[PDB]
This record gives C-alpha cells, sequence and structure tokens, in this order.
RNA sequence: UGUACAACGGGGUAUUGUAAGCAGUACUGCUGAGAUUACCUUUGUUGUCUGAUUUGU
RNA sequence: GAAUGUUACCGCAAUAGUAAUUGAACUUAGUACGAGAGGAACAGUUCAUUCGGAUAAUUGGUUUGCGGCUGUCUGAUCA
RNA sequence: AUACCGAAGCAGAAUUCGGUAA
RNA sequence: UUCAUCUAGACAGCCGGACGGUGCCAUGGAAGUCGGAACCGCAGGAGUGUGUAACAACUCACCGGCCGAAUGAACUA
C-alpha cells in the first residue's frame, strides 16, 4: 500500500503535503512527480487539494485535522482561506486558530479519535479542536520532546515514533492512546520520521531513500496488509 | 577503503611524463633561472607524488587485498617501482637544492635540465609497470569481506558459467574450454532486506590463477558451493571430480560448506565422505534449485473508535501504468502552471469568479466582512439615519 | 564605468531620438511601430504570478510600475523614405493641410513677438484642386521605400505650462508602401489612440533622457523589455475599475501627482520604471521582437494600487478615510 | 537581493534546545565575487558559527548555522514590512539536520520554505 | 486681448495630537483641536498684456 | 561657442565607444551507466551574486513647520 | 581569464594530455 | 646523377594459389601471428598484421589470369 517519491529530489513527503481519511493536501509548484502519487493510488476518490497555507510551502506541517475536518492557522490570508472554502466540500469544516505559535502539523497531531498537542496550548484552542474534529484533546510529551509534531507521525491505526522516542514512553503511550508504537526511521535512517512521509488507515507515502525494512515495519505495525 | 578502485590516476612512462612538464615549463638571468628551477622541481616533485599517493601499496592494506595483488601482479616489482619512485623524488630535490645552494651565464640553466633528464628517463620501466598496473587495478570488482559470501568450485565449465547468471543478474559466457571465466565475477541480490553477495570463480585444476582462487577462498568467510554433475558434462569422470574436491579439503571445512550436483547416484556417496558437506541434486538451466540453493546459503550464512475504512476507499483499484501522464499531455509540468479554477470543488456553478475587494481604503474587506448579513443590514442603517432626533456630530 | 555609454556629455533636447525601428514587415497589416507620450510620477501594482516554477507561483506579488502621460496621437502629415548608396534620405515631406497652433508655436520662439506667418501659404498651395500636394502622393509612390508618419501630441490637454508642441516621426508597420502613403492621407488630422497600436501584456521598450542632479544624468537612454499591465484611458473616469477591489477611484494620488503629473488624458502602465523624470517627454517602441519567455508571453491581472500622496510620508488613501477616529472637528464640520 | 547587514562574527542569539547560548559567525559561505566589501549573512543563508559559551566541541570548530530571524526590517515581494521578536539561529549540519529537538520563538517565512527540515522543527511561523 | 501671464483665501495634499478661553469636581465637553502648507490646484475678484537691437539668396 | 543665405523644425549617417558576467533549484533522474554503491546528458523552465543604466513603489545617513522645555523679561497670565 | 575539438580500459561520476584562444 | 624492371609484359589496380612433414618448452589455451632456439619437399615466411581460448577467416612478399611502358629507391639543385 505505501508508495515511494521524491518531491523536487527532496525527502520531507510530509511537509509539503497533509492526508487524511477524506481529503488529501499537497503543495503547489512545477513538479508533477509529487502530485502523481495521489492520483496513482486514489485517482481521485478524495479531493486532492492543491493549495498552500500563509503563502508557506510547509502545508503538511502547517495544517492538523482528521476526517471530521480541517483547521488553519492565523496567518492564513483570506485569499487563502476563502479558496480552501471553495475547495473543500460543505461536508468537511473550516477552522482559524488564533495563537503565538502557528505549525499546527509541529504542534498538533492529529488523528480521527484523540488529538495531542503542544502542553504550552491555550485553553481556548484547546477546547476549540474538540468541535470541529469532534476528537477528544489530551497533552502529550511523546520522546520527552515539546514539539511532539514536529518529527512524530500517528495514524488512526497506530504510531511510527522517530526513533529519540524511549521504550517506556512507547509502551505507556500504547496502553494509553488504545494504539499500537513501534519506534522507527525513514528516508534511509532519518530521524524526521513526520516529514519524510505520510500515512493513514489505508494509504501511505514514502521517500525514495527508505529502505525495506522501514517500509515493512510501516506496513505491518499500521495493519495495511 | 573502496573495495573496488578506479580513481588511481595514469601514467605515461618515459617522453610523457617528461614532456607534461617540459612543455607546462616552456644579474637577472640568474633571477630567471632561479625561477624556472623553483618551478621544473615543484611539478616534478607534485607529479611525483600524485604518482605515489594515487597508486596504493601492496602490504598496507587489508591483508586480502596484499594477497590478490600479490596473485595478479609481480610482488616484488610492485615496492620495486616504489622504491624506484621514490629515489627519483629524492634525486629531484637533492638536484633543487644544488640549484638553491652572458656567455659564462649562459650555460648555469642547463646542467638542471642535463640532470633532471638523467633522473627521471631511466624510470621508463617501472613507470611501464606502474601503468599496466593501473589498468588492471582500476577495474577491480566489490571483493567485499565483510558482507555475506557465497563461492563455487570445481571444475571449469560443468555448468558453473550459467550458476550465478540464474541465481542474480550477471552475465558469464558458457563457451566450453580450460577457464570461460579468466576472472572473478560478483553478483548482488538481496534477501530478508539485507544485501548478499554472490562470487565465482572459474575453478582450480600449479598457475598463478589457481593460487589466486585458494588464497581468496581461504581469507575470506564465503562459503564455497562445490559444482558437480549427476550426468557427465565437460566428459569428465565422477572419480576426477572427486578427487579434485579432496584436492581443497583441508583448507575447506570451516566455512559452512555445500555441494551443488547438475550407479551415478551411488558413486557420490564419495563425496559425503566429509561430514561438513551437504550434497543436493540441481540444474543449471532452471530457477526452482537454484532458488532453493540461494536460500539454503542463505540460511546457512545468517548464523555467520475504531478503523475508518470508507467503501469507496477500497472500491478504486491500483493504476497501472497520473500527474506524470497529465502534465506530459499538457507540454510539460515544470514549464506549465498549476490550475486552480475548475479543478476544486466551487461551492456552486454560479459565481465561479469571486475577487474578494480585500480593501476599504483604510482597512481589509475580511475585518469584517461575513456572509448571511442581511439582518444587519436592516439593524446597523438605521444608525445613519437616526440622526435627526440626536447629531451625534456635536 | 561603462564603455558603450560614454562620454556622459548631456542629450541636446528634451524629446530622445529615436534612430532605430522594427525592420519593416511586408505582411502585417498597416499600424504604428512606435508611441509617443509623457512620463508622470510612480505608483505601486500587484499581481498574480503565474509563471511556473517560481518562488511565488501562483500568488499575489507587488511590482513597481510607472505611469506615462498619454496624450492623444493626432496625425499631422506623413515622410517618406528612399534607400541610397549614401544611406537613408526623406525625399518629400507633407503635412495634413491644417496645423493647430501648438504644431505652429515649434518653429517658433518669440512667438507672442513674431507675427504668427507659421503654416499659411502651405495651406494656400492645398486650398485648391491639389495639383504639387497631390502628386506628391504619386511621387511618394512611385519611388519610396519605407514610409514615416508625422504625428505631433495633444500638449494642451497635458498639464504642463509649455504649450508648444512635440512631433516625430514614425514608421509604418504595414508594407504596400502604396497602402502605407494611402493610410496614411486618410488619417490626416485624425486622433489615433493607444489600442489602435499597443495591447495589453506587450513587451515595450522605453528611450527617454535621463534625470539631471544639477556632468552627471540629462542623457539619452534606452530601456528594453518592459511589459505593459494595462491599457489606460484617462479620458473617462474609474480608471482602477479592476476586477479586484470594486471601489472605483482614480489613478491620480491624492492631491494631484507629486510635484507635476495630474493625469487628463490617456496613460498607460509599464512594468518597472523609465528612464528621465516627470515633465519628460518619452517615446515608446515596440521593442523590435517580442520574447518567447514566460516573463515576457505571460498575461498579467492587477489588484491593489497606491493612491496615498507622497507630500512627505503617505497616510490617507482617500478624503473620505477621515472621520470616526478624529471626533470633532468644529473648523471642518 | 540580498543586502550587506549582519557582517561576521555577529554573536546573535541561539533558538534551540541543544544547550547552545549564542552564535559567534565566525565563516560566512558564498563569499565568491563579493570582494572588497565583506560579506554578511541573511535569513535561510548558508553560514557557520561558533557557539560562545559552550562544551569545547562547539569552540575552535567551525559549524553550519541557519538564521531563522533577523529582527531587522525586510523588504518582501508579499507586500510586507513588518519585523517581530529579535534575531535567532539555530546550529545544524549542511544538510539541515539541526541536533537540537526544539526549536523557539518565530521562524522567518524566506528560510522556512527553503529549509523544509528546519521549519519542521519549528512551531512558530513569522 | 483670452479663464493668455501672475496675487490671493479657498479645495486636496503633508504634518501635529488637547492650542487663546470658558464651564471647578484636586485635568473635564468645544479639544485629534487650531495650525503651517516653499507639491497639485487658480473656479471669484483683481493687475498686466508693450518694449530696444538684428537678420535677409 | 567663431564662418559659408536669413532663420528655425524634422530627418540620413562618413566617422568612433562598445558589454556584459558567474553560480544555484525543478524536468529530463534515481534515467543511460552499473554486481554495487554512486551517478550522465541536450533541450524547456525558476532565482541571485560580479559589473552597467535608470527612478523613487518602500527604506535609508539625510520648511525651528505642529505639541512643550530652559534663561534674559512686558508688570501679567496671553508673546 | 571561459569554453570548443581529438586521444586514454573515458561504464557513470570524475580525471589527464596535443591544438584554438587572455 | 647511381641501381633496378625491358611488350620473356614497366608501374598502379582487380581474382586466385599462398600447400606438405608440423615441431618441441608455457600444459590451460597457442596450431605462423602472447613468450622460449634456429630446416625444406615442390609461386609460396616454421610467418608482415587483423582476429578467435587456439584452430577458424582475410592479408603482404612471392607468384599466376590480369592490364599495355615507362617506372620504383637514394642523391645533386
Amino acid at each position: 500500500m505505501a508508495t515511494r517519491t521524491q518531491f523536487e529530489n527532496s525527502n520531507e513527503i510530509g511537509v509539503f503535503s497533509k492526508l487524511t481519511n477524506t481529503y488529501c493536501l499537497v503543495a503547489v509548484g512545477g513538479s508533477e512527480n509529487f502530485y502523481s502519487a495521489f492520483e496513482a493510488e486514489l485517482g481521485d476518490a478524495i479531493p486532492i487539494v492543491h493549495t498552500t497555507i500563509a503563502g508557506t510551502r510547509i502545508i503538511g506541517r502547517m495544517t492538523a485535522g482528521n476526517r471530521r475536518g480541517l483547521l488553519v492557522p492565523t496567518q492564513t490570508t483570506d485569499q487563502e482561506l476563502q479558496h480552501l472554502r471553495n475547495s473543500l466540500p460543505d461536508s468537511v469544516k473550516i477552522q482559524r486558530v488564533e495563537e503565538r505559535l502557528s505549525a499546527l502539523g509541529n504542534v498538533i497531531c492529529c488523528n480521527d479519535y484523540v488529538a495531542l498537542v503542544h502542553p504550552d496550548i491555550d485553553r481556548e484552542t484547546e477546547e476549540l479542536i474538540s468541535d470541529v474534529l469532534g476528537v477528544e484533546v489530551f497533552r502529550q510529551t511523546i520522546s520527552g520532546n515539546i514539539l511532539v509534531g514536529s518529527y512524530c507521525s500517528l495514524s488512526n491505526q497506530g504510531g511510527l515514533v522517530h526513533p529519540q522516542t524511549s521504550v517506556q514512553d512507547q509502551e505507556e503511550l500504547s496502553s494509553l492512546l488504545q494504539v499500537p508504537l513501534v519506534a522507527g526511521t525513514v528516508n534511509r535512517g532519518s530521524s524526521v520520521v513526520g516529514a519524510g512521509m505520510v500515512v493513514n488507515d489505508y494509504l501511505a507515502v514514502t521517500g525514495l531513500d527508505t529502505t525495506a525494512p522501514e517500509l515493512s515495519v510501516i506496513e505491518s505495525i499500521f495493519r495495511l496488509q | 577503503m573502496q573495495l573496488s578502485w578506479k580513481d588511481i590516476p595514469t601514467v605515461a612512462p618515459a617522453n610523457d611524463l617528461l614532456d607534461i612538464v617540459l612543455n607546462r615549463t616552456q644579474t637577472r638571468i640568474r633571477a630567471f633561472y632561479m625561477r624556472k628551477v623553483k618551478y621544473t622541481g615543484e611539478g616534478f616533485v607534485e607529479k611525483f607524488e600524485d604518482i605515489l599517493k594515487g597508486f596504493p601499496n601492496i602490504n598496507d592494506v587489508h591483508p586480502f587485498h596484499r594477497d590478490l595483488m600479490d596473485t595478479l601482479y609481480e610482488k616484488n616489482h610492485y615496492k620495486i617501482s616504489l622504491a624506484a619512485i621514490s629515489r627519483a623524488k629524492s634525486l629531484v630535490e637533492q638536484v633543487a637544492r644544488d640549484y638553491v645552494r652572458l656567455f659564462q651565464c649562459k650555460q648555469l640553466k642547463r646542467a638542471a635540465l642535463g640532470r633532471m633528464a638523467t633522473i627521471v628517463k631511466k624510470l621508463r620501466d617501472p613507470l611501464a609497470y606502474l601503468e599496466q598496473v593501473r589498468q588492471h587495478i582500476g577495474r577491480l570488482p566489490s571483493i567485499d569481506p565483510n558482507t555475506r559470501t557465497l563461492l563455487i568450485c570445481g571444475y571449469p565449465n560443468v555448468g558453473k558459467s550459467s550458476f550465478l547468471r540464474c541465481i542474480t543478474k550477471s552475465d558469464v559466457d558458457v563457451q566450453p574450454y580450460a577457464f570461460t571465466t579468466k576472472s572473478l565475477y560478483v553478483g548482488h541480490f538481496d534477501y530478508k532486506y539485507l544485501r548478499f553477495q554472490a562470487i565465482d570463480t572459474p575453478g582450480i585444476l600449479m598457475n598463478n590463477i589457481e593460487m589466486q582462487s585458494i588464497y581468496a577462498i581461504a581469507h575470506l568467510r564465503s562459503c564455497v558451493l562445490y559444482f558437480m554433475d549427476l550426468s557427465e558434462q565437460c566428459g569428465f569422470t565422477i572419480e576426477a571430480q572427486v578427487k579434485l574436491f579432496h584436492s581443497i579439503k583441508p583448507l575447506f571445512a570451516n566455512k559452512s560448506v555445500m555441494v551443488v550436483i547438475n550407479e551415478r547416484a551411488q558413486l557420490l556417496e564419495s563425496v559425503k565422505e566429509v561430514p561438513g558437506v551437504e550434497i543436493m541434486t540441481s540444474s543449471c538451466q532452471l530457477e526452482e534449485n537454484v532458488m532453493e540453493v540461494r536460500n539454503k546459503a542463505c540460511e546457512k550464512l545468517l548464523a555467520s473508535r475504531t478503523p475508518f475504512i470508507p467503501e469507496s476507499v477500497k472500491n478504486l483499484k491500483k493504476y497501472d501504468p497520473l500527474a506524470r501522464d497529465i502534465e506530459a499531455e499538457n507540454g510539460g509540468a515544470g514549464v506549465f502552471n498549476v490550475n486552480l479554477k475548475d479543478k476544486y470543488l466551487l461551492e456552486d456553478d454560479e459565481w465561479k469568479n469571486d475577487i474578494m475587494p480585500e480593501i476599504l481604503d483604510g482597512k481589509n474587506v475580511y475585518d469584517f466582512l461575513d456572509p448571511e448579513i442581511a439582518a444587519k443590514l436592516q439593524a446597523l442603517e438605521e444608525e445613519e439615519e437616526k440622526l435627526e432626533n440626536e447629531g451625534f456630530y456635536n | 564605468g561603462h564603455l558603450g555609454f560614454l562620454p556622459r556629455k548631456r542629450a541636446a533636447s528634451i524629446r530622445a531620438r529615436v534612430k532605430a525601428f522594427p525592420k519593416d514587415d511586408r505582411s502585417k497589416p498597416v499600424a504604428l511601430t512606435s508611441f509617443l507620450g509623457y512620463k508622470a510620477g510612480m505608483t505601486t501594482i500587484v499581481r498574480d504570478l503565474d509563471r511556473p516554477g517560481s518562488k511565488f507561483h501562483k500568488r499575489e506579488v507587488v511590482e513597481a510600475v510607472t505611469v506615462v502621460d498619454t496624450p492623444p496621437v493626432v496625425v499631422v502629415g506623413v515622410v517618406g523614405y528612399v534607400e541610397t548608396p549614401r544611406g537613408l534620405r526623406s525625399l518629400t515631406t507633407v503635412w495634413a493641410e491644417h496645423l493647430s497652433d501648438e504644431v505652429k508655436r515649434r518653429f517658433y520662439k518669440n512667438w507672442y513677438k513674431s507675427k504668427k506667418k507659421a503654416f499659411t501659404k502651405y495651406s494656400a498651395k492645398y486650398a485648391q484642386d491639389g495639383a504639387g500636394i497631390e502628386r506628391e502622393l504619386a511621387r511618394i509612390k512611385k519611388y519610396a521605400s519605407v514610409v514615416r508618419v508625422l504625428v505631433h501630441t495633444q500638449i494642451r490637454k497635458t498639464p504642463l505650462a509649455q504649450k508648444k508642441a512635440h512631433l516625430a516621426e514614425i514608421q509604418l508597420n504595414g508594407g504596400s508602401i502604396s497602402e502605407k502613403v494611402d493610410w496614411a492621407r486618410e488619417h490626416f488630422e485624425k486622433t489615433v489612440a493607444v489600442d489602435s497600436v499597443f495591447e495589453q501584456n506587450e513587451m515595450i521598450d522605453a528611450i527617454a533622457v535621463t534625470k539631471g542632479h544639477g556632468q552627471r544624468g540629462y542623457h539619452s537612454r534606452t530601456s528594453i523589455n518592459h511589459k505593459i499591465y494595462r491599457v489606460g484611458k484617462g479620458d473617462d473616469e474609474a480608471n482602477g475599475a479592476t476586477s479586484f477591489d470594486r471601489t472605483k477611484k482614480t489613478i491620480t494620488p491624492m492631491g494631484g501627482f507629486v510635484h507635476y503629473g495630474e493625469i487628463k488624458n490617456d496613460f498607460i502602465m509599464v512594468k518597472g520604471c523609465i528612464p528621465g523624470n516627470r515633465k519628460r517627454i518619452v517615446t515608446l517602441r515596440k521593442s523590435l521582437y517580442t520574447n518567447t519567455s514566460r516573463k515576457a508571453l505571460e498575461e498579467v491581472s492587477l489588484k491593489w494600487i497606491d493612491t496615498a500622496s507622497k507630500f512627505g510620508k503617505g497616510r490617507f488613501q482617500t478624503p473620505a478615510e477621515k472621520h470616526a477616529f478624529m471626533g470633532t472637528l468644529k473648523k471642518d464640520l | 537581493r540580498i543586502s550587506l547587514g549582519l557582517p561576521v562574527g555577529a554573536i546573535m542569539n541561539c533558538a534551540d534546545n541543544s544547550g547552545a547560548r549564542n552564535l559567534y559567525i565566525i565563516a560566512v559561505k558564498g563569499s565568491g565575487s563579493r570582494l572588497n566589501r565583506l560579506p554578511a549573512a541573511s535569513l535561510g543563508d548558508m553560514v557557520m558559527a561558533t557557539v560562545k559559551k559552550g562544551k569545547p566541541e562547539l569552540r575552535k570548530k567551525v559549524m553550519p548555522a541557519i538564521v531563522v530571524r533577523q529582527a531587522k526590517s525586510w523588504r518582501r515581494r508579499d507586500g510586507v514590512f513588518l519585523y517581530f521578536e529579535d534575531n535567532a539561529g539555530v546550529i545544524a549540519n549542511p544538510k539541515g539536520e539541526m541536533k537540537g529537538s526544539a526549536i523557539t520563538g518565530p521562524v522567518g517565512k524566506e528560510c522556512a520554505d527553503l529549509w523544509p527540515r528546519v521549519a519542521s522543527n519549528s512551531g512558530v511561523v513569522v
């Protein structure tokens, strides 16, 4: 199920795109190799929204959401928000967030059930996420790193944590989040597994440098096969 | 260092080396001669250093590499040429230091060249040997000792040539004669998500090739898969093959040995005399037996809220060769711009061109723009009309 | 310093002499090879970058654009040329029967003192069956090879105290020089608009005299590869009638153009700046040939236009912005 | 256009959890034809700095450092001209593998886009 | 000898944030005030519009 | 700025000064090559540095004009 | 000052040599 | 200028013969042509190169069908 790609000869697959069980978000540019994989695996079953966030190419790290909706940070421009509302169907909501930090993908790890956020999240924003996404919000400290989303990736079926995550943390979180967790790497040992790949409950994409053992571990832990 | 070798610089013996510097280089007269000496000597020293550094030494690398070089080229000559080059460099330095230490001045510069030529030209034979060995050492395969490896030995062309070809990517001639594969062959295949390398050798029938193969087998940890035939390929009898296998007996048992074989089945009991070897039938022109052998060799070497899946998600079948096709039809991807209109899910088919004024001559339109503000339009407007009964300007 | 742009001796006139034309297309319909106008101040414009692969691709980007005060071009005559071994030569010159006071002033410095005996007896020759002034057309047709139209600008429309007309020769794109002269004669005393020659997104070039610093400056210069973003019509109103910013205003900055240039006639928007300052007459040309690059071929839209005055630092955009926050202003209301 | 503001050796602040406190820009890369006039660092520029206060590994050894903030007002093609808290930087290898597991403070959009991994390690943008 | 030249205050433009006083509750409403404004503007009024020299196949 | 007709406008050009310059990203690439790591390439696109001309959209070292601050004081706050 | 040709067991990367040229 | 060929067929150029005993050491293949040491039976080297693991196949030098007279090598200036 997992795909292989190299966006503009790069390796951060998840930085320039975000994906969920109901919609897909990708960056814009000139290269079509990255956009090819999404069509290959899904064709057009879900909206492959070619869009940017706050004028940045780091759309994947700047957006957080699940199947129930999507939300964008403060820096998103009025044109960006309007065209996003005109890109998503009425069945999917859109939200704006006001706070000092902006990188939702780096600040918040979002799945279909429970949302993991930076510990310093404000109460207003902490409560806001639950309503639109319909998920619980609990502050997380995976791997003892304050920026949980900067490197981590957690699909609904499991969780691929960065190699810096301790075994004790994985054991504690596996029985608490009700999902399996395994420590691994991507892009031939890259520690930032949250940037080099995107994974959900049926689809996965990895960089060209990704080795076979990493792909097999990702497939098995998330129950793709 | 690198298992293979190719970066070694080339050497042009005799006139070429002299010219490379002569053409490059070609009481103020004394100063000019001093400058010329300070350039010719430096150029010669740089050339000698490049020759020395580039060419690896026989005994300075892994002992396996030392043995491989010994069995390929002349052991003594390899060091003799290096010693001669070092002596030539020392003599060049001595000549330069000697100079460092009209009619009459004209002859000052001649001696420098007259003696540099004497020092250099005599090195043609060592330089010729260096150039000869350079070509042979610049194409050595990746005979990595660390990675798991398997070897095959036996009488030449008993079907062995096609075994490596059918076990891994390789091109080996199957023409029957003494040694069709004059040199080593290397093939790479992946198993258990880790690299495995297959290497082959003509065999053992002395000669330099025989010693090379024997030393390569002994030094390396690679297992040896002796080759035989249930039929009579090559024309040699079973007894000769058994004797040849016994010839390799003294040093092969410590490599986890196996035997591959293409009244006939009874005479093979002599091969089984060694408890360490395992024998099974196979064939070189089919895949199942060679793959079984490969799997067995790899095995031997190994010891040395609920999930959400929409129906539409699983309804579509994976495409079998895309954005590549669309942009290729559009005349290119990088040269073509991205398109938004008519692609993204428009809110409605009517207002296909929402143009957002985004300007109020002092503030952004979105500072208060909102939909369905009709109710507020019928309430706020009264503030600008009720001035008759008050007048805020006062 | 540039070797080609030496010596730095100043130009001999405000108008920059054009000495090159875009070859001679014998197949294109009759059209003007260049245009004439006046330079105003400068403004700011933003547009969507459709260039593929750019860092700001498919994003709004701000670009500096100047404004050229373009008065209507009224034809006053035409000039024919014949090839000779001694170079191009003007065999005959003709005029459009009548000449305005501004055109007549071009031949006079002490116009008020002079008896105003400008083009007059020449009109008397025209004031008949034609004869010579009609046989000149046949003479041009017989021998002429390239024909250059003679036009002047409506200076009195431009807010310039100097009412003297500015005139220059413009080559005709179309071939069949008979058609060249026929069209020129038919266009005698007619008014030509910008749309009749130039068009949006065209890569025009600008030539004018550089600013004088008060010898540095005040020398002729040629700038090429400048793309037009919008044909401007200042005779009408709501020049900012773009697809965006539906609060129509005028390109004129608050309080008028700084120093000079209160637009009261046609204008054009050109990418980047133009050599020379305002009050300087500038000639426009099609830049010989059109580059096929995206930066030269792509078409662009327009959006925000800056309207704040520069008589200081700049703040207010429109006079209606002054309310609410200032409370009471008894001096005014 | 790259300006000539911050010169070599600027003791800019450090905004990473790697334990560094300041970054002395001893060496700046990309100094080619810009002769006579000394080079200068900029947002997302390839420059190297030595941590003035820290362990010996970061003293006398030059390693690349990525600047995420500049404080000084900078022009943008988008039309914005604002500025924020202060200049800051991070220590990373030439390929952008920042050692620090976390980054604090805003990160300029100019450098975030051109350094996907640096942006991924930062939460605050602009 | 026609809004041709030029003065003006006005109008826009730029600038400042509580000015002269008066309402006394030991700074409060006029009061983001008055204000200048060598940039544009010259709408009405008002003043000027006539001199010496030279040239001419 | 001196002279050949007086004056002025639009033109031609004998002639002379020559101008550009380097790196980076996509797509052709993980392609040909190749046991293997590693990695071509034309052409089509996107940027900045060295140098040259420009103008002020913005920035920048750069009308005691508007708010008040000190002294000699008109008597006394307004100056 | 940069590049253009022919050669090297120059597979690719990469390197050297004889000519043009500053 | 010296020597040579002389319609017994000058020189260039096409097609053929280019064989036999047959060879030993390198043994792994080497038989003319990777490297050891130098006959002759009847126009033909136990071999000038190409090339194959080597035979294989072409070949030049030597001749033959061949063409119809100047010609090949070095010197003097």
